[PDB]
């Protein structure tokens, strides 16, 4: 009622997270104006 | 009269070695004691 | 400082200014611009490119 | 040496610019143009002709 508190700077308790992998392998990216997708992965074996 | 001061200090922050590995466990010449200091810095809030 | 003149100009898309965060829209700010209280121009939010999308 | 000026010029067709190994889009790599942060183009990954297709 009468204690008059002053405050001081509070935390604020960062997160350790740094992706890599949103950085690193996965630079491509694409948008889908379609319900699905499709990948090819055609081996190449030539006699 | 005792005035307490509890800064909220996690108590993992304050790691004793007790149990069988504490650090005279381990021989000098093969142990490597970078293991652990990194093990104890993981838990840090920030760069040590 | 290559130059005389240090003055370089950029062109914004209306698109490129508006709300924060998609918000909505007080008195002082609307469509991320935000005025005085006779309705004076002060501040813009303008969004940073965002192409590609994501 | 058998000019006084050894400078010439070459025109490129646009289907001769674009992602090198036909990589995807990035936000400074886009249609092989390398451009810096402020948008001005800094690099072309030109490829030569496809034809023929050996």
């Amino acid at each position: 009622m009468y204690t008059t508190a002053q405050l001081l700077a509070a935390n604020e308790q960062k997160f350790k997270f740094d992706p890599l992998f949103l950085r690193l392998f996965f630079r491509e990216s694409y948008p889908f104006t379609t319900e699905k997708v499709y990948l090819s992965q055609i081996p190449g074996l030539v006699n | 009269d005792p005035v307490e001061v509890d800064m909220g200090r996690s108590e993992e922050n304050n790691i004793t070695q007790s149990g069988g590995t504490e650090w005279s466990k381990r021989d000098k010449s093969t142990y490597d004691p970078t293991d652990d200091i990194e093990a104890y810095a993981l838990n840090a809030s920030g760069v040590v | 400082s290559s130059r005389l003149f240090r003055t370089q100009f950029r062109m914004v898309s209306p698109k490129r200014i508006s709300n924060p965060n998609n918000t909505g829209d007080s008195r002082n700010c609307r469509a991320g611009v935000q005025i005085n209280d006779s309705g004076a121009a002060l501040g813009y939010y303008v969004s940073e490119d965002g192409y590609p999308g994501w």
